[PDB]
């Protein structure tokens, strides 16, 4: 149920693990919905329904 | 070199 756009799709270049509640656990070759992109860490959502921060270094602009 | 400078307004 997609009401409208707000971010984009970004692929994970590398894997990571959520060491705190402010962050998330993601793997390379996965794609995530960004929500905020104005700083060093972007607010995205996993396909399982979980929101938090991940480093922009492992994120890349996916063409869809 | 992943994990850049610490982000503002955390979830904790």
């Amino acid at each position: 149920g997609s009401m409208g756009t707000a971010g984009k799709w970004v692929l994970c270049n590398y894997d990571f693990q959520a060491r705190n509640s402010s962050e998330l656990s993601v793997k390379q070759r996965d794609v995530l919905e960004v929500l905020d992109d104005s700083r060093k860490w972007w607010k995205v959502r996993d396909p399982a329904g979980q929101e938090g921060y991940v480093p922009y270094n492992i994120l890349t602009p996916y063409p869809g | 070199p992943p994990v850049p400078n610490p982000d503002y307004e955390p979830i904790r």
